[PDB]
RNA sequence: AUUUUU
RNA sequence: AUUUUU
RNA sequence: AUUUUU
RNA sequence: AUUUUU
């Protein structure tokens, strides 16, 4: 019988950090110790908050549509600036920009606060453009896209990413952005996603009794294939 | 085939419900989902595992620490304003930083700040000078959901040291949470 | 497709017509060099675009982002006489 | 039977591509491998496994220390220098030489010096007042590969010290990696 | 049942060493803890640089040839110095020495890496000359190698391990130096590899139209029973 | 030497 | 005395 | 509530 | 990615 060793309590050598406290890794925080009476848990109600169940994750949010850079007065410079809100006019020639700016992540509401949470990120982008205008009005606009570009200057859109769109009960129009970058995985702040311009292709026709110029909104969000990757500190506060 | 709706021509009126994960092509393009590490990070329950500071109480008496715990409108925490409701474990760090001593710490989502004169059964945890520990907070509040924005969110946190001499320090605190339950998503934040 | 091929050439020689070979460089060895000096360089992979002439100058203009292989051959001749050798070593931004 | 290649006559402009392993013999010999340890310290995980000095700080305040981490051109872990491009988890050792405090740090490839400003999620570990720590930080890069000469080819090192009283000190680092791919090996370098 | 004992968490023995952080053990470092937000691993991209997979032995490296104390101007001293590029003269006696010197690791860019890392070594060494001269130019050169031999003197390697070279279109010959020590393992930066001697056996002959002398490389590398043990500190610093 | 515990 | 937990 | 991990 | 160890 093991009556040859005097019996003693396991001796295992103890690691370095006497009392690290790991605050990065979840595996670490959700091992903790419980102040519960029982270390137990609760029975969660949804029905209250009228879901049947919770929200398990974040890039469903940033898959969700808001206005770039948003004003209360459109655009007072011909839509050159970065407010997603300016107006399609008769008056602009069919060449003429109704809109033009460098896009980046941050000139969405939505976007902005995953810009604030995570370093980098991936996967295309969505742009919306509504025009709202009468069911007389008529006409087209070329709405392109050049990736990764940083000269804010109207160009040629022949070579660009563009979306004609012609108005007619969905005046809704979209434009992806297939994720474009030397890496894999691209900074959340940091280089422009790209210039994007909105031309006249045909002057808004319009008539007696419909407006010679009509209100339009720009909104983004992420594609299907979006992804977030590392949390980084903060670059500003919200309220 | 591809449908013009799936080509960009669509429609803001008619959303509703929400959420609707359409997908969005044109020739030469395709949604591809290409992933770099071996998990995602986007999923609440790993993104809030993670802490963040929340505050620091410099102590010189053995006098009581009452906070109002509430979501972080500053580090990636700050995700969570894009949510109304919340409910699940809270994970509380505390970092005792004392020559020698002990801190007892407790947490209760009960407003009632009589209740707490006591530190009966409020989780007396005892972290010793110059030590930290991280306690994970129950949700023991009388309120099915908490509204995600009020400076009491979260539940009130107690610190009531016990010191020995005339020794003297301070006590910064950071948290995280265990498994979040979060509902109603409502339009994202202004800056400051 | 001219099914009389009045153009016999491959349907496919537009495409990869950037790709094909071209002289990406010529300077002369000259003599009284020591060991370890530079004959010549070439700026990869932008010397593919060197001039309006070159076979890729012209889709090269119209991508920013770029993801190729290369085939390289330096040619050096010298009559039978003569003796000596050179390094044809490639060096990745990271050496240069 | 052996050919006259193998026995020393060959050419040097017939050598590509890279990697022959070609065998050499002549009468009364052949190659021999003889094994003195059950393993191999040749093995890139083996020997890089093992950390090596790299800097030391003197703090005196709560200040930052923000420090661009680099392969050595000093110790054994120079044999890293015969590579050009790096990848895989990072080991940092952390040496907290203080009387009373706890110190904060963390990692991250980010080149801008304001997401460090916080240190929201950029793993915040804590190392008690005259402790030591090694953590693994993961290839959260946004670049594929770590050219393995820049002055920041290891992604960039944080320290906030939490003091309590007028204590100051020094923190030592040294570092190692766990399991590290390197690519397309690179010319030898010079000696100073 | 075992309630005749309360209930207890269970008790053991710390081993010597609170926080030992142990350095020198790779079981050990890559054990240590995660600041990941889930301790998990990420996807490495190993055709961004151009290979099929990662490198794994460091030994492969020092099977790759460098030149032996190259210089950028030949041996100007006949040759009796270290310098792994000299010159082959038709002038030089048939026994004349066109190259002597002692090896040592460090004389190799290569090695001289392994030398700065590891303390020890064993396995065969090879050297290989390559004489760059003309179609014309023809004759021999005995090169041979007194293992771990410290007198640098010229003197007869008809009993040294010694390799006879003809000119003609294979002009890169070798020579192979089997491990030799009172070890199992030796000092990778100590006792010397042995003698090195490039001795003329055929005068070089040419021609009207080819060269009277030529230049000759010596590269060295490790051989395929190369195996390197104990890392040790730095003698010098690379840049 | 169920001379750790059953 | 499932009078640690199932 | 595979609401630690598979 | 038996890219902790067999």
């Amino acid at each position: 019988m093991s009556t040859k060793y005097k019996w003693t309590r396991t001796k295992i050598d103890i690691a370095e950090g006497p009392g690290s406290m790991n605050m990065a890794n979840v595996l670490c925080t959700t091992g903790a110790q419980s102040v519960a009476l029982v270390g137990e848990r609760a029975f969660y109600d949804p029905r209250t908050a009228g879901s049947k169940s919770r929200f398990d994750d974040l890039v469903k949010i940033a898959q969700l549509f808001s206005v770039m850079a948003d004003s209360t007065t459109p655009s007072e410079n011909h839509g050159v600036d970065a407010k997603g809100y300016f107006k399609w006019s008769a008056t602009t020639a069919p060449q003429s920009i109704v809109h033009r700016n460098i896009v980046y992540l941050r000139l969405f509401p939505n976007l902005n606060v995953f810009v604030n949470s995570y370093s980098y990120f991936r996967g295309s982008l969505v742009l919306r453009l509504s025009v709202y205008a009468s069911t007389f009005n008529r006409g087209r606009l070329r709405m392109g896209f050049f990736p990764n570009a940083t000269t804010d200057s109207t160009s040629t859109l022949d070579n660009a990413i563009y979306t004609i769109c012609d108005i007619g009960s969905d005046n809704s129009f979209e434009i992806t952005i297939p994720y474009s970058f030397s890496t894999w995985m691209r900074k959340t702040n940091g280089h422009p996603i790209g210039l994007f311009q909105i031309e006249v292709l045909n002057r808004l026709t319009y008539n007696s009794s419909s407006p010679s110029e009509v209100y339009c909104i720009v909104q983004g969000k992420m594609g299907q294939d979006a992804r977030f990757f590392c949390p980084t500190g903060s670059v500003v506060t919200f309220q | 085939t591809m449908s013009p709706n799936e080509l960009g021509l669509t429609s803001a009126q008619d959303d509703g419900p929400l959420g609707q994960e359409k997908p969005n092509y044109f020739l030469n393009f395709r949604s591809m989902n290409v992933d770099i590490f071996t998990v995602s990070h986007t999923k609440v329950d790993n993104l809030f595992g993670r802490a963040w500071f929340f505050m620091e109480h410099t102590f010189t008496n053995e006098g009581q620490w009452r906070v109002p715990l509430e979501f972080p409108k500053q580090g990636h925490g700050s995700l969570s304003l894009l949510f109304a409701y919340f409910t699940g474990e809270l994970n509380i760090h505390v970092l005792f930083l004392s020559e020698r001593g002990f801190l007892r710490v407790a947490h209760t989502y009960d407003t009632s700040n009589d209740r707490v004169n006591f530190l009966s059964s409020n989780g007396v945890i005892t972290v010793p000078a110059g030590e930290q520990m991280t306690l994970s907070a129950p949700y023991y509040s009388n309120k099915p959901l908490r509204t995600v924005r009020d400076n009491n969110s979260l539940g009130y946190l107690m610190c009531k040291p016990f010191l020995t001499g005339t020794s003297t320090g301070k006590i910064e605190v950071y948290l995280s949470l265990r498994c979040p339950n979060f509902f109603f998503p409502l339009p994202a934040p202004k800056v400051t | 497709v001219d099914n009389f091929h009045s153009m016999a050439y491959d349907i496919t020689t537009g495409d990869k017509n950037p790709s094909k070979l071209v002289r990406l460089e010529t300077h002369e060895w000259t003599p009284s060099w020591a060991r370890g000096y530079q004959i010549t360089h070439v700026e990869l992979p932008k010397v593919f675009w060197d001039h309006q002439d070159k076979p890729a100058y012209g889709q090269s203009r119209y991508f920013a982002a770029v993801r190729c292989g290369f085939h390289f051959q330096v040619q050096v001749n010298v009559n039978q006489g003569t003796a000596g050798s050179a390094l044809v070593v490639y060096e990745p931004k990271p050496v240069v």
